[PDB]
RNA sequence: AAAUUGAAGAGUUUGAUCAUGGCUCAGAUUGAACGCUGGCGGCAGGCCUAACACAUGCAAGUCGAACGGUAACAGGAAGAAGCUUGCUUCUUUGCUGACGAGUGGCGGACGGGUGAGUAAUGUCUGGGAAACUGCCUGAUGGAGGGGGAUAACUACUGGAAACGGUAGCUAAUACCGCAUAACGUCGCAAGACCAAAGAGGGGGACCUUCGGGCCUCUUGCCAUCGGAUGUGCCCAGAUGGGAUUAGCUAGUAGGUGGGGUAACGGCUCACCUAGGCGACGAUCCCUAGCUGGUCUGAGAGGAUGACCAGCCACACUGGAACUGAGACACGGUCCAGACUCCUACGGGAGGCAGCAGUGGGGAAUAUUGCACAAUGGGCGCAAGCCUGAUGCAGCCAUGCCGCGUGUAUGAAGAAGGCCUUCGGGUUGUAAAGUACUUUCAGCGGGGAGGAAGGGAGUAAAGUUAAUACCUUUGCUCAUUGACGUUACCCGCAGAAGAAGCACCGGCUAACUCCGUGCCAGCAGCCGCGGUAAUACGGAGGGUGCAAGCGUUAAUCGGAAUUACUGGGCGUAAAGCGCACGCAGGCGGUUUGUUAAGUCAGAUGUGAAAUCCCCGGGCUCAACCUGGGAACUGCAUCUGAUACUGG
């Protein structure tokens, strides 16, 4: 069905993460619907690393949209956060 | 990826002294500094006007110890970026942390200073910087670090320095083997008898 | 919302349809003169009202065979 | 096959092939009696076996054998004809 | 591991030993057959494996160069050894042979025991040994000119 | 705030000139190759040729919480004993942790490969209406009572193998009736008709046939109407060349009716009408996957479609359907063909354009590697299992970026070489000497992050008869990294291990001697070579690049040299020998009308990435990344009416 997840971009051992509504068919870095965050687990932490789009997460999974372990991670420490 | 033959020849072949050495001596006395290298140095070169433009940035690029490709590229950069790329290209090159390492007096050379950067002897906002070609910004502190401090080559390169004119945009201090790059120079800090838009013309044709 | 083409009936020979040809002038791509191009569509004429000649309004539906995916609103002018 | 679960396939996909053959074959014979019977113009036999087919075309479209339009045409299409003789 | 046999270099891909198909392991008593070099070797030589491939890389094409200097070198003194641009007598017919053999160890072999054939009068040679099978190339190389 | 705010010419026809006109060069770019040379690292790239053929491994499984179950190993047990009396080995029995083979479910239609075919059941832009849609999701109700089978297994038997033959026998969420049946299907309506399945976790009175009932929650099953995603279908425009191809067409174009599909439809059939396409390029022929974009160019253009992403098409060749929500199926089935392998000769088996690897072709393109730790996919309540997707590692200077191969001092300025009018000049502060530094490579020492989760306990809430279980959220404890000898930091030794390539006649930065003598040879263009050759070859000197440098190949540029922007035809290439004239292009002047062209505005769309602008992160840079701007285009609606068209 149609999930939320991490589309792994970045470079060679510096990974960056794109969080993207998809059909869960289509390859990780492949077709998507709808891009709603990013998460970079490398970031100094002085400054961000990781931002969601929240209200439009929470519109997909009223539609039935599936969310990651590691998405569903980041909501609820992004939640934490503030 | 460095030039590291004689050093004067590059001075003699293009007129003028590129301060290749440290300057405790009289360039004179050290070689026939008005005559080209060679065995045909005496002829005169009725020189084209392509001649002049490729000396124009030869010289440049020997004084500040670049070689082609990086060169061009901060040519580029010069071109890409506000206002008169001329200029543009000069603070660039001025811009360098092996440059700077040599403006505040901590090598006798930019040869030597670049030394002084390779081989992790200066600091950056008390951060190792080792690589020469390292953009230095305005407020940026570079230091000789504490275990690079008792290096008699700084010291000595410090007392030239002083002997040299002074840079006004930068503020150091001699004894902390600190300084701080104030601000980018303009153009009017740098020698006038370089002839950027030569540079500019070389490189747009 | 009714979307709709005007154009004029080049053959109404066939039982219930009719050919309608619609013409535009567009700008040439490269060399800017402004062209005459015309688009033939096979259009549905229950009732056969249409002659050739008119000038008819159209308008675009589902399938009603292998080449006609448009019908007839209604007759504009006839009978030059 | 090559791969474990694709020989499996083919053994399961060969047994439903036969039991929807049969089952569809049965359903198609119950369809034909009733355009033979529109055929001679009887209302009653067409009717009756309208009566027969409707059942099966029903439970087959929900049995997935065919879809629901399919059960839907075959009782439209025959309910159309019948009528318009008896 | 690399490793380096003549003129020729690689790294190996897989290892057999006799009936066996595959082995992890060869000690110095049991041979094993080796694979994945670039190309057919010579018939025999001294074979030594080396750390790496990119410092074997040069070494290989060293050899080659040589082995081409002395190819050419022995074709030049062939052909002016005559001192004449012409034979002196009539043996000038002679025919002309095509071989590729399956084996790197025969075509050096038997073609030694080809030349003890050869006569004065009809002279054979030798044209493009292969070190297996056929090509392209082969049934061009008798098409220019006729040989078996 | 910023975000296309950008544009060069030189050599060569002549004795010389101007014009004409081609050839050639300076520039960027490349999936490159070859020649010489070659230290380290980061990021990227890597069969462009034979959609040639492929040995071997691996690339699709998983669930015991659907089912009969045990054959392996693991305990446990009345009872056999190891017995040296609590340690135990085996005979037994699925008692259970698990699990081979089997039925069953979900996945094998995804992920990955290729570009053969296709100038259109393709792609791009923009719109339509006649449809289906597993898993996930909202809504409302069902989930009653039965039946006959079958694999496994057992017995007998055929095969070299592949794989079979008989008869037994048995389970289920396998399979089929029967009931129930509307906000479902058919029907104007009256009415008529259609489904299903269990499995687990925990438990208080209560009790039996000790199986459980029953209580409770989780989960799966059926129906119908929706949502979301996916897909099918239809129209318009655009998307290569050729007329040394001008006519093409019988399911052809339409109509009626029957059939058909999930659905509209000549999709199909019968009958009827005689149409339909075409110079605005049909038909036929050649070539080709399309796009975002890529390279080049000031632009307009030109060239192009690797790597990334979207669509399509294909899966040895030709054809076919079966199963399924989905396929006419990349590691499924069937037939035919080409080919290969096994065989005990009777018969069998297979399809790398998945990842490695092999042969072949070629100027040329890598290892039969490690790991599921991370992201993501399949199955499972989970634990987990699978994943050549992916993350990584190896190989190659293939490219981009970074750094090193030392720094400073060092003179009559040595020796040697080279030139010299023998005065000297040069190589050259170059070397030696003198101090000094130690990046990188070497060697020892230490040590981030990519890790989120998952596991035991615990506590609180929602549950409920319940403090069970379940689920959510906090707590503590012990744990999970293939890369890996990671990044990075500290220490040790010594300048120690790290420089080559092309060029120097003009274009074009760089000149002399000796050798040769129209030879040997050079040569991008002009043009060098018969005794002073800065052009051949060596040398010294010099110029330009630098871990590369040259040569070859290749696109665009300069080329205003196909000229839309932006050219020409008296004598330079170019006015048809002349006229008439269909199609076509263009068309004097006024009014009204229209509103297609044109103009304005609004709205939607123009995927992301790329490009550009301002920022952020790796010591810098390449690289990664936030936001913007841009996508100059298309479409709908509403207006304006001067010009063009009606």
């Amino acid at each position: 069905m149609v999930t939320i997840r991490l589309a792994r971009h970045g470079a060679k051992k510096r990974p960056f993460y794109q969080v993207v509504v998809a059909d869960s068919r289509n390859a990780r870095n492949g077709r998507f619907i709808e891009r709603v965050g990013f998460f970079n687990p490398i970031a100094s932490e002085k400054e961000e690393g990781t931002r969601l789009d929240l209200d439009r997460i929470a519109h997909w999974v009223g539609q039935g949209a599936t969310i990651s372990d590691r998405v569903a991670a980041l909501i609820k420490e992004v939640n934490k956060a503030a | 990826a460095r030039y590291l033959g004689p050093k004067l020849k590059l001075s003699r072949r293009e007129g003028t002294d590129l301060f290749l050495k440290s300057g405790v001596r009289a360039i004179d006395t050290k070689c026939k500094i008005e005559q080209a290298p060679g065995q045909h140095g005496a002829r005169k070169p009725r020189l084209s006007d392509y001649g002049v433009q490729l000396r124009e940035k030869q010289k440049v690029r020997r004084i500040y110890g670049v070689l082609e490709r990086q060169f061009r590229n901060y040519y580029k950069e010069a071109a890409r970026l506000k206002g008169n790329t001329g200029e543009n290209l000069l603070a660039l090159l001025e811009g360098r942390l092996d440059n700077v390492v040599y403006r505040m007096g901590f090598g006798a050379t930019r040869a030597e200073a670049r030394q002084l950067v390779s081989h992790k002897a200066i600091m950056v906002n008390g951060r190792v910087v080792n690589i020469a070609s390292y953009q230095v910004s305005p407020n940026d502190v570079v230091s000789i670090r504490e275990k690079a401090k008792k290096q008699s080559r700084v010291k000595a390169a410090l007392e030239l320095a002083e002997q040299r004119e002074k840079p006004t945009w930068l503020e150091v201090d001699a004894g902390k083997m600190e300084g701080t790059f104030k601000r980018k120079p303009e153009r009017s800090d740098l020698s006038a008898d370089i002839n950027e838009h030569l540079i500019v013309e070389l490189y747009s044709k | 919302k009714i979307r709709t083409l005007q154009g004029r009936v080049v053959s109404d020979k066939m039982e219930k349809s009719i050919v309608v040809a619609i013409e535009r002038f567009v700008k040439h791509p490269i060399y800017g003169k402004f062209i005459k191009r015309t688009t033939k569509l096979h259009v549905h004429d229950e009732n056969n009202e249409c002659g050739i000649g008119d000038v008819v309004e159209i308008r675009e539906c589902r399938p009603l065979s292998k080449t006609k995916s448009w019908t007839l609103v209604r007759v504009v002018e006839k009978a030059v | 096959a090559n791969i474990k679960s694709a020989k499996k396939r083919a053994i399961q996909s060969e047994k439903a092939r036969k039991h929807n053959a049969s089952r569809r074959s049965m359903m198609r014979t119950f369809i034909k009696k009733v355009y033979a019977a529109i055929e001679a113009g009887d209302k009653a036999a067409a009717q009756k076996a309208f009566n027969e087919m409707q059942p099966i075309v029903d439970r087959q479209a929900a049995k997935g054998l065919i879809h629901k339009n399919k059960a839907a045409r075959h009782k439209a299409n025959l309910t159309a004809q019948i009528n318009k003789l008896a | 591991d690399i490793v380096l046999c003549g003129f020729e270099y690689g790294r190996v891909r897989a290892m057999r030993n006799e009936l066996g198909q595959e082995v992890l392991e060869a000690g110095p008593s049991i041979p094993v057959e080796i694979l994945g070099l670039s190309g057919v070797p010579a018939a025999g030589d001294e074979v030594t494996v080396v750390r790496d491939e990119k410092k074997a890389r040069e070494v290989a094409l060293y050899r080659q160069g040589k082995f081409r200097e002395v190819k050419l070198a022995r074709q030049q003194k062939s052909k002016l050894e005559n001192m004449f641009a012409n034979m002196t007598e009539g043996e000038v017919h002679e025919v002309n042979i095509v071989l590729k053999a399956d084996v790197q160890g025969s075509v050096e072999a038997i073609s030694d025991s080809l030349l003890k054939l050869s006569t004065d009068e009809v002279k054979v040679k030798i044209i493009g040994s292969g070190v297996g099978g056929i090509t392209e190339t082969d049934a061009t190389l008798a098409a220019a000119s006729n040989a078996i």
